[PDB]
């Protein structure tokens, strides 16, 4: 697709070879597609650029300083407030498959949106007790309380 | 769903659907752009391959999962196999009201009795104890009964001894070769952590006391209790269903 | 031809 | 005798003298890794090998090179302790020197400019501990060795199943270390076919053609010629009488006017002999005979110039006439026979469709890459890269050795790639095997199987990393510019480090260390394994790989092997076994001269061992190395039989060399059945260390080796005198003989107090010496977990009786007394770790406050102000350890809750409760707490207090070390200052500091003193630097995963007692589960009123024939009797002479044994100490196949005044009457296996449910329901139980509304259900409908 | 091997004898380990084939059956007629060696007493009803099935006999794995 665009937007008057222009456009398209549709949870292009720059700087500092670049060192080396670094480091992870061997990782995932039977029984008991107590009161007063 | 620490777990079906959608959208874009026929044919072949891998993966080239080498799990792989729905969930469910422990000898028992530890009995029969506590007026509300059971008061033990009276339980050993691997006994509350098995039923169970374990289930409904008492009870199964010979011979 | 199944080889051809 | 050895001497039976001593047990791991690191000058095994293999990296003739100079390993940032505590790997940085040279274009080669980049950092390699373990992510690990098939060429048979008509189909295989497999084979038609690694079949001659061979050359290579000439008529054949054997003569074979062979008579041996003696070379035969031959080379007519006949063409009368007329008088034919020389290659050529090299190459290419058109260049390149390229193919040094030895070559060295000669030789050998000559070889032979270890696999991973890096660097160098880039930016350590980390962290051979005992670790470190990468599969092995081959004698233990799915696929290593220089196992033998058995040891592998005749370990000798009796049993070739005295070549070096350590720790092993010996050896490693470990009364003598070789004990490095003993430290003042010139100094040993092992048991060391006690080099100074005075003590020995007791030992179960539980004989300490993590949520961060909603002061009693439990607190299930609250909001409560709130005016909390609590059923004591706080977070009070304690402790430790070493160094300084003028008075009066300050008038001693002062200043500076480094390390931040703010870890120490349901065992495969705890006054007692500790069933011995336990019981009774005699003699304090006499009498007491004890011991101190240590029973030693006999046991029993029968009279505790039939009583050493009943009980009624299918979450950490498989469903269907089954699979598990309603009904007192339909069926319907199908539910 | 182990366990075994015995020991262990799974698979197949067979009737009124006789092979009888016929129901009336004498009537359950009575006389072959020849469609009837049970009476209407048959067959699976002249050995 990138090459089709390049061929559409080519000018031979300049006298250059089509190869340079076409390769430029092709590389642009390939990198754009990789950025756009390579992750399960999509992230914008500028976040991708920031992550790539951070990785390059980290590799350079690891090679030059021996052991490893700590987040404070990355923030100082860059021109950023040392917190956006933490956000970027936190938002750059990939999901894990549920079929991973362990048995599979998906057999230990719990359903946390369910209601315990004891809690439902307690709610029913409270409903009954409140009905009894309201019946204990007067008629119009009970109706007013129910309406409110 | 999210995992503790911000990591996510996902199913392969999401990956397969995403690939199908991406290829379909690209094909639409190419068709709307009047591209040369070779590119269109390549896109059509790619979409065919993507859909075929979605439906039943592993018939052409077994597309492998990203960040891994394992092949993806398609729709047809979930239905079939020894780990599919039919054999793993639709015939082999896990159940509530059950536990297990190690088995011991207990030679003083009668042929229809089994020793059951107090802790296992309390955990297995909690709701019955809540009902009894509320009925007798000891606890005003179900939360009060829950707290009383947690604190392990004496009235709790009396109520348990009353509710365990004539309620049979089922005992099961791991390899259930024939129908005598399940039988029903009448629990006797004991102190300890190992179940007590009458010596005479060991041959039928094929059990020895060198590390074996057993599972205990509770029949809830009233028809279930009647079936346990009239069909599976340990004093009803004396003859082998394969041949009429007795199966309670002293060993 | 050898009746290949790989789309990559076909496209390359 | 050594000191720790003379404290308590084990009476040793056994008559065979020792010639070889057991080696260091953990030599495999250490040797492997040392070879891996192994900085060596010449390129061989190590990192040097890989570095020289890859570099130098040459561009695409770009006139620039990157070349290797040397390498070095840095120093680890953290030692083992910090790595374990924080949770990082223990490794060292790798620094490499690289030189980059660029050549200018274009002129004669010269050094235009070479930039010498310094120490490019290339990944990190994990290091090995002193004992053979790795600390990968804070956890110790072991890399088990792998037993895999060695590279080479192997000929098989494929007998039987093929075609169900016999006709064994031979084949050959070439297995390289790295490359694609080559294969040849036959078929029922006798056509030789070739298969590339696993592709489709091809005629074998295609590969020969692709090697630039024509049909004539192939026929010449694979056949012998028959010379023909027409000497004026009737086809005057040239004949060799040798070839005529095994055939029937069809004509009159006559020569020299004589008829040697007459028509109708088959040639026989006599005819062949006559022909050979008469030298008959030429005869005349009819044309009909030659009508069936095959021509070798093609023929053309010189006059006509046309191809009259082609090579490999069946002859005929017309062809023969044409050849004769065309002027041809000599025609060559192939010598073919139906017995010795079959024509397989000719038939294969007949079936071969290819004709030239190009067609054969195209055929190969079309086979390898079907579907794409072939090209000449591509086909040539593919074939060249297949086997003849040094990059994609390499056999080995070992592979080449095996390849040469299989083809009978005299050279064991060569290239790592194939050639024409190799393939031709393999084909020739396969054909020879087909022709009845030669033999196939078995795959299970230990001469065909090879062993890989840590160093080899680590080097392979590093080589993969280097290949990736080299490809990347070459591409960048060739593409980009090469004038300014330094040799630091073109290499990325990420791939190399990734490969190594991937191997060491997630692999099937890097395993979580097994750490129940010292024996568990020793056996884990010496483990072979046929599984893993490049190995077998558990489900796909067969009945042959897992068998005891005759070659395992002395190399692999035949009894110690797991009993589960993988039996015969682990094979723990033997005792004396080693590894060849190539990876093959070898064992030692004693060289036998003419008739004298010498003492020189030779290590022989399986191939070498096959040739010689090896005598037996237990063969009598008489003080001159002469075989007493003439016919000595031996074993020559996978078999054994009687041999003459003057035929033996070697002899076994010991009687233990056939077993492993675990199997060699079993006394009386020759009386035990093989199955039970296997079971006992397997169980011995699961024993859990006790509160007090005593010893085995009946052992085999391999205990000290296992105790010392394992690193649990603390062993002295240099001799000296114990100067300070404490529960936590030992200080040794070295002898004057072993001190170095300077730095007098002292040895300090820091003991390891209560710590958690991998399996949650307890690790502890306690001092084994006293103040002012001499210690020699190699002595034991502190006992580890489950050792006693340097010996291994896994269990405890107890008084048993063999008799039935009222059915409480009916099956394998056991009956135990109550004095066994009062005395805490089997009480064990377990340690758990619990962690509370404070993360960052979207609503807000979590807190570790001590204020929790709706929690009374009872729960907060044990929590300090910061909200963390105190140390030393005793907690019980449900208690709070760390307080924590999580933010929450907008609950949106129900109307009735709103009315209740209005009536009572109750405030709703905005913070949840997520604190850490002790698990139910566990009660212990808090013994430690650790806090980790992310950098940039305020430290609570507790963290500050902990770090202040840590800093004070570090300063005190450094100060104490310096004070001890400075006392030693002041003694040294006194010694040195003695010279240059000896003045005792000055030393007595002058202070220590003033000694160096004083200076002489003038001499080199003044310069020496100034140098000493400067060095002392430097040492002060260095010590201050070390203190500063310690402080900075302590107070630094913590590297935590993203999103975590704090982590708090709490350690609980539990005390497990013995209760019914716990599993115990002996050393002879006798298991059991405790059945009861009988009071003291109910157990059977003897005439003296002493009860019996344990009662075992006699019915378990006959069926399973482990007679070792009875012999052990008898010998234990005898040993305890001797101990009791000594104790009674010592209570009344008779005199030293009586003790000396009785102990000597007990020690001699043998039948030609090799003990040889005093009198040489100290006057009374040593004898009294020995008697005090023996008053609990004299220990015995019984080697595996050289132990005691019945007569000696009876003599020992008689010495102690015990019945020689072994049986006594017992009385009933309850009735008081005596049992008839005397019962067998004695002492047996029993173990407590780690199958505790506290860890097995489980039960639930309701809990959490799975996510997709709403079913209870099976497991134990979560409650989880018991699985009700389909076999149980069949069991319930066999009855008529429809309601129980329906509720079991509807309401108990999967119906949601049914679940809730059933719970409510049970609470209300009504037992009835509304079944409904399960959710898994709905999920199934949805999943099947998400295909194209349309499945629905009808109604009618 | 051509030389035996001449030593028992009361005496010791030297190295060679013990090494020789380890072969058979490991062979037996592995054999059991694999035969377990083989038997499991076979029993699963058996239960799947015939899981839908139930006793849906009481008597189909069939007049045929199978002829039951002792399995006498060679010079010995491997199974007496009493064990082969006990429990079944006679397809047709059984006549003793003396003709016209109806020893036992038509279809009637044969309990211990009738089997002893047959043993008393010279009854040799008796025809019984088998489930293979049952006329009932969609199941079998109690009479064509017989009696055998953990009980002692006739089978009840509504019993799942296919699962019982499969389980009974597959349970003991784990325990499985010239003469030119003929002479009479009895007068
Ligand atoms: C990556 O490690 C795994 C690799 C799997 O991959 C996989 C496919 O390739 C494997 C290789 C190359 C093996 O050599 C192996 C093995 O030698 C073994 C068991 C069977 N183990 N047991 C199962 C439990 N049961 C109660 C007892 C028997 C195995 O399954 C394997 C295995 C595999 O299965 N047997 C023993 O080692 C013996 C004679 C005693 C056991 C001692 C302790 C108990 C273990 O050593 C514990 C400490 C762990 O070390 C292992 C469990 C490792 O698990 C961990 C945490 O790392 C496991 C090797
Ligand atoms: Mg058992
Ligand atoms: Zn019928």
């Amino acid at each position: 697709i990138g090459l089709m665009k390049a061929v559409d937007k080519f000018e031979y008057r300049r006298g250059y070879k089509f190869s340079t222009y076409a390769t430029w456009w092709i590389r642009q398209a390939i990198t754009r597609s990789i950025a756009d549709q390579a992750r399960t949870i999509r992230i914008p292009v500028h976040m991708i650029e920031t992550i790539n720059k951070l990785n390059r700087i980290s590799r350079q500092m690891l090679q030059e300083m021996g052991r490893e670049p700590t987040p404070e060192e990355l923030a100082e080396r860059m021109l950023m407030p040392e917190d956006k670094i933490r956000k970027v480091l936190k938002i750059a992870k990939e999901p894990i498959s549920m079929e991973t061997p362990i048995s599979h990782l998906g057999d230990f995932i719990e359903d946390t949106t369910l209601e315990l039977p004891l809690d439902s029984a307690t709610t029913e008991s409270l409903r009954a007790a409140t009905h009894d107590v309201l019946a204990g009161l007067t008629a119009r007063e009970a109706k007013v309380l129910r309406m409110r | 769903v999210p995992l503790d620490g911000g990591r996510f777990a996902t199913s392969d079906l999401n990956d397969l659907y995403r690939r199908v959608i991406n290829r379909n959208n690209r094909l639409k874009r190419l068709l709307d752009l009047a591209a040369p026929d070779i590119i269109v044919r390549n896109e059509k072949r790619m979409l065919q391959e993507a859909v075929d891998a979605l439906l039943d993966n592993g018939r052409r080239g077994r597309a492998i999962t990203g960040s891994n080498k394992r092949p993806l799990k398609s729709l047809a792989d979930m239905i079939k196999g020894k780990q599919g729905r039919f054999r793993q969930n639709l015939l082999g469910k896990r159940v509530d009201y059950s536990g297990r422990s190690v088995i011991t000898v207990g030679p003083y028992l009668r042929l229809h009795q089994c020793g059951l530890p107090k802790k296992m009995a309390l955990e297995l029969f909690k709701p019955f104890i809540y009902g009894k506590l509320e009925l007798r007026g000891l606890a005003t509300t179900i939360k009060a009964a829950k707290k009383m059971v947690e604190r392990e008061e004496a009235v709790v033990w009396d109520i348990l001894d009353e509710v365990i009276r004539e309620h049979p339980v089922l005992l099961n050993r791991a390899p259930t070769l024939h129908r005598l691997g399940i039988q029903a006994f009448e629990p006797v509350l004991i102190e300890g952590k190992a179940i007590q098995l009458h010596p005479l039923v060991c041959a039928a169970y094929n059990a020895d006391f060198d590390g074996d374990q057993m599972a205990v289930h509770v029949p809830l409904t009233l028809e279930a209790q009647l079936e346990a008492r009239a069909l599976m009870m340990s004093t009803n199964n004396i003859l082998s269903p394969a041949n009429g010979e007795p199966i309670i011979v002293p060993s | 031809i050898g009746r290949t199944t790989d789309p990559v080889r076909m496209y390359m051809r | 005798y050594s000191y720790t050895e003379k404290k308590r001497i084990r009476k040793d039976f056994g008559k065979r003298p020792q010639v070889l001593d057991v080696p260091y047990l953990l030599s495999i791991q250490l040797d492997s890794f040392q070879k891996f690191i192994e900085q060596d000058p010449e390129g061989q095994y190590g990192l040097e090998a890989a570095f020289r293999s890859v570099f130098p990296i040459q561009s695409y003739s770009g006139n620039s090179e990157l070349q290797y100079v040397s390498y070095r390993l840095g120093e680890p940032v953290f030692d083992v302790q910090e790595c374990q505590i924080r949770g990082v790997t223990y490794s060292a940085p790798l620094r490499v020197k690289l030189r980059l040279v660029i050549y200018e274009r274009e002129a004669p080669e010269g050094t235009v400019k070479d930039i010498k980049e310094q120490e490019v950092y290339m990944g990190e390699i994990p290091l090995m501990t002193d004992n053979g373990t790795f600390v990968i992510n804070g956890t110790e690990r072991v890399i088990v060795s792998q037993l895999h098939r060695s590279p080479g060429v192997f000929f098989d048979s494929d007998k039987g199943k093929t075609h169900s008509s016999g006709k064994v189909l031979y084949n050959a295989r070439i297995i390289p270390y790295r490359g694609s497999w080559l294969d040849f084979e036959f078929d029922p038609k006798d056509n030789l076919f070739v298969r590339i690694d696993r592709r489709r079949k091809l005629p074998a001659t295609i590969i020969l053609r692709a090697l630039n061979y024509t049909t004539e050359q192939i026929l010449d290579l694979f056949f012998e010629k028959v010379i023909f000439e027409i000497r004026d008529n009737k086809l005057q054949m040239e004949l060799v009488p040798e070839r005529l054997r095994g055939e029937t003569a069809s004509f009159d074979i006559e020569a020299n006017g004589k008829v040697y062979v007459e028509k109708g008579r088959r040639i026989t041996a006599r005819h062949i002999r006559q022909l050979e003696k008469d030298d008959v070379k030429l005869i005349e035969v009819p044309v009909e005979y030659i009508a069936g031959k095959v021509v070798a080379k093609d023929y053309i007519d010189e006059s006509t110039g046309e191809l009259i006949c082609a090579a490999n063409m069946e002859l005929s009368l017309d062809l023969l006439a044409k050849l004769s007329q065309s002027g041809h008088k000599r025609i060559e034919t192939l010598f073919t026979n139906d017995l010795d020389h079959g024509p397989y290659i000719s038939e294969t050529l007949r079936v071969d469709p290819t004709n030239d090299r190009l067609s054969a190459l195209v055929e190969i290419y079309r086979m390898m890459r079907p579907g794409e058109p072939p090209t000449r260049e591509a086909a040539e390149s593919l074939f060249e890269n297949l086997f003849f390229s040094e990059d994609r193919y390499d056999l080995s040094a070992v592979g080449r050795m095996k390849f040469n030895r299989s083809l009978l070559r005299e050279e064991i060295e060569g290239s790592g790639i194939l050639s024409k000669d190799d393939i031709i030789d393999v084909m020739k050998k396969l054909i020879d095997i087909r022709n009845g000559k030669g033999e196939v070889d078995d795959i299970d032979h230990l001469g065909n199987r090879r062993i890989r270890s840590v160093g080899e696999m680590a080097e392979n991973q590093f080589r993969v990393g280097l290949v990736r890096v080299e490809r990347a660097v070459k591409e960048r160098l060739s593409l980009g510019d090469l004038d300014t880039l330094m040799p630091q930016d073109m290499i990325n350590a990420k791939p190399i480090s990734a490969a190594v980390k991937e191997f060491f962290g997630s692999s099937q051979l890097s395993q979580f260390m097994d750490q129940n005992n010292p024996l568990s670790e020793i056996t884990h470190k010496r483990r072979i394994s046929a599984l893993g990468p490049g190995g077998l599969t558990r489900e796909r092995a067969g009945f042959e790989v897992r068998d005891v081959h005759p070659t395992h004698y002395g190399r692999v233990c035949p009894i110690e092997t797991p009993e589960g799915p993988n039996i015969g696929l682990i094979n723990s290593l033997s005792v004396y076994a080693q590894t060849n220089e190539y990876g093959f196992l070898e064992t030692p033998y004693r060289k036998v001269t003419d008739g004298v058995v010498t003492d020189e040891i030779h290590y022989l592998s399986a191939i070498e061992e096959g040739n010689y005749v090896i005598a037996q370990a237990n063969s009598n000798l008489d003080e001159e190395g002469h075989f007493v009796e003439d016919l000595v049993t031996c074993r020559s070739k996978g078999e054994s039989s009687l041999f003459s005295r003057d035929q033996v070549d070697y002899m076994d070096v010991s009687t233990q060399q056939v077993v492993s350590v675990g199997a060699s720790l079993i006394p009386f092993l020759e009386h035990d059945d093989a199955n039970r010996a296997l079971m006992g050896a397997n169980m011995q490693r699961q024993a859990v260390p006790t509160l007090r470990a005593d010893k085995p009364l009946v052992g085999t003598g391999m205990e000290r080796a296992v105790a010392v070789d394992s690193g649990v004990t603390a062993v002295a490095k240099r001799g000296g005198v114990v100067q300070y003993v404490d529960a936590s430290r030992i200080v040794i003042k070295v002898n004057e003989d072993e001190m170095y010139p300077g730095e007098a100094g002292i040895d300090i040993y820091n003991l390891t107090k209560y710590t958690r092992s991998n399996q949650n048991t307890c690790i502890n060391q306690m001092p084994c010496v006293s103040l002012g006690e001499p210690v020699e080099r190699g002595d034991v100074l502190a006992d580890g977990p489950s050792t006693d005075l340097g010996e291994l003590a896994l269990g405890q020995n107890m008084r048993v009786a063999f008799m039935p007791w009222n059915g409480y030992n009916f099956e394998d179960s056991i009956l135990v007394s109550e004095r066994v539980v009062q005395e805490d004989r089997f009480t064990t300490i377990h340690i758990q770790e619990l962690a509370c993590v404070s993360r960052d949520t979207k609503l807000g961060p979590e807190e570790i406050t001590a204020d929790i909603p709706n929690v009374g002061e009872a729960a907060l009693s044990k929590l300090d102000e910061s909200g963390i439990v105190y140390i030393g607190a005793e907690v019980t299930g449900g208690d709070i350890l760390v307080g924590k609250v999580t933010p929450k909001g907008e609950t949106q409560l129900t109307p009735e809750e709103k009315l209740l709130r209005a009536i009572f005016g109750e405030k709703a909390s905005d913070v949840k409760d997520s604190s850490l609590r002790v698990p139910n059923g566990v009660s212990g004591t808090v013994i430690d707490v650790q806090v980790f706080t992310r950098d940039g977070v305020e430290k609570d009070k507790r963290a500050l207090e902990i770090e202040e304690m840590q800093l004070k402790q570090a300063k005190k430790d450094l100060s104490e070390e310096l004070q001890i070493l400075e006392a030693g160094l002041f003694s040294r300084i006194r010694a040195v200052l003695v010279a240059g003028g000896v003045e005792a008075e000055k030393l007595d009066k002058l202070p220590r500091d003033r000694w160096l300050e004083l200076g002489l008038t003038d001499e080199e001693k003044q310069n020496q003193l100034e140098q000493l002062a400067e060095q002392y200043d430097e040492l002060k500076h260095e010590f201050e630097k070390k203190l500063e480094a310690k402080r900075r390390k302590i107070t630094q931040g913590d590297d935590l995963a993203p999103g975590v703010l704090k982590i708090v870890k709490v350690y609980l120490a539990v005390k497990r007692r013995i209760q019914p349901g716990d599993k115990m065992a002996g050393r002879h495969g006798n298991k059991g589960v405790i059945s009861k705890i009988n009071p003291i006054e109910d157990m059977p007692y003897d005439e003296n009123g002493t009860p019996v500790d344990i009662v075992l069933n006699p019915l378990g011995v006959p069926s399973r024939m482990n007679i070792g336990q009875i012999l052990e019981t008898h010998l234990g009774m005898a040993a305890k009797g001797i101990g009791d005699k000594i104790n009674a003699m010592l209570k009344q304090q008779q005199e030293v002479a009586k003790l000396r006499e009785f102990i000597q009498r007990a020690y001699d007491l043998g039948a030609d044994v090799r003990q040889k004890v005093d009198l040489s011991t100290f006057s009374d101190e040593e004898v009294m100490r020995l008697a005090e240590n023996l008053r609990k029973g004299m220990p015995i030693a019984t080697p595996v196949f050289d132990g005691a006999k019945e007569a000696e046991i009876k003599e020992l029993l008689k010495l102690g005044d015990l019945p020689t029968s072994g049986q006594i009279r017992l009385y009933d505790g309850r009735t008081g009457e005596q049992f008839e039939r005397p019962v067998t009583v004695g002492y047996m050493y029993m173990l407590k296996l780690n199958h505790l009943v506290d860890d097995k009980m489980h039960a639930r009624s309701t809990g959490s449910y799975s996510l997709v299918t709403q079913q209870p979450l099976g497991g134990k950490a979560q409650f989880g329901g018991q699985r009700f498989g389909e076999m149980e469903v069949w069991a319930l269907e066999a009855y008529g139980a429809a309601y129980t089954l329906q509720e079991m699979l509807t309401v108990k598990s999967d119906d949601v509304n049914g679940r809730t309603k059933m719970y409510k009904n049970i609470v209300d007192g009504n037992h009835q259900m509304e079944p409904g339909m399960p959710e898994s069926f709905n999920v199934l319907l949805k999943e099947i409908r998400s295909l194209g199908i349309n499945i629905e539910l009808e109604d009618e | 091997i051509e030389t035996p182990i001449t030593a028992n366990f009361r005496e010791g075994l030297n190295v060679l004898q013990y090494f020789i015995s380890t072969h058979g020991a490991r062979k037996g262990l592995a054999d059991t380990a694999l035969k377990t799974a083989n038997s499991g698979y076979l029993t699963r197949r058996l239960v799947d084939v015939a899981q839908d067979l139930v006793v849906t009737e009481d008597d189909c009124g069939t007049h045929e059956g199978i002829m039951m006789t002792p399995v006498i092979e060679g010079g010995d009888v491997k199974e007496p007629l009493r064990d082969r016929v006990l429990g079944r129901v006679t397809a047709e009336d059984v006549l003793k060696p003396g003709t016209a004498d109806i020893l036992v009537p038509r279809n009637t359950l044969l309990h211990e007493q009738w089997c002893d009575l047959l043993e008393e006389n010279s009854v040799d072959a008796v025809k019984v009803r088998s489930v293979v020849s049952c006329d009932t469609d969609f199941g079998v009837c109690a009479h064509c099935y017989g009696r055998d049970l953990a009980r002692g009476h006739i089978i009840n209407k509504g019993e799942a006999i296919g699962v019982i048959a499969a389980q009974s067959i597959g349970e003991p699976g784990t325990q499985l794995t010239a003469e030119s002249s003929i002479q009479v050995k009895n007068k």
